[PDB]
């Protein structure tokens, strides 16, 4: 009835060793869902050209086809983005 | 600063053909051939059975004519 959408992000900064990646880990094992996708620094760069947007292109395909096939009753899908 | 870096493209060597066009045809029209050269013997064979298995009737009768008027000819002679 409120007709509102869902936030779709979260950034944390700071300086090092104050509890980071703990926080996004306990985040990700909190929620009923999917088993997270991690993303390791610059894990996607490919020497081929059109190659390292494809990798990004593949983190969304799963997302996408829920959405289209059960609509407004899909899980959630989580991503980890380190550094 | 003079650290360059690259990125790679590929090209794709050309399939496994453009020799299967010039034996290949000839190849089947043999094998049509000969396809048809088989169908003729099996026909040829067929009749030719045929041919001895009626053949093998008129021997055997004429086999047991000439034993039986040999035996009967022998038995009035006597
Ligand atoms: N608030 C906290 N409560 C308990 N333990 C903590 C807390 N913050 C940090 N730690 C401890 O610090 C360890 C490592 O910290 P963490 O990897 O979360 O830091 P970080 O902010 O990601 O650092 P970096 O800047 O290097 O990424 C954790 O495994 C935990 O043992």
């Amino acid at each position: 009835q409120m007709g509102c959408k869902h936030v779709k992000g979260i950034l944390l900064y700071g300086p090092p060793g104050c509890g980071k990646t703990l926080l996004a880990r306990q985040i990700g094992k909190m929620l009923n869902a999917r088993e997270p996708k991690v993303v390791n620094g610059p894990e996607i760069l490919n020497k081929y050209v059109g190659e390292s947007e494809a990798n990004i292109r593949k983190l969304f395909a799963d997302a996408e086809e829920e959405q289209r096939r059960l609509g407004a009753n899909s899980g959630l899908h989580i991503i980890i983005f380190d550094e | 600063d003079m650290r360059n870096e690259l990125e790679e493209m590929q090209r794709r060597a050309d399939q496994l053909a453009d020799e299967s066009l010039e034996s290949t045809r000839r190849m089947l029209q043999l094998v049509e051939e000969s396809k048809d050269a088989g169908i003729r013997t099996l026909v040829m064979l067929d009749e030719q059975g045929e041919q001895l298995e009626r053949i093998e009737e008129g021997m055997d009768q004429i086999n047991k004519d000439m034993k039986e008027a040999e035996k009967n000819l022998t038995d009035l002679g006597k």
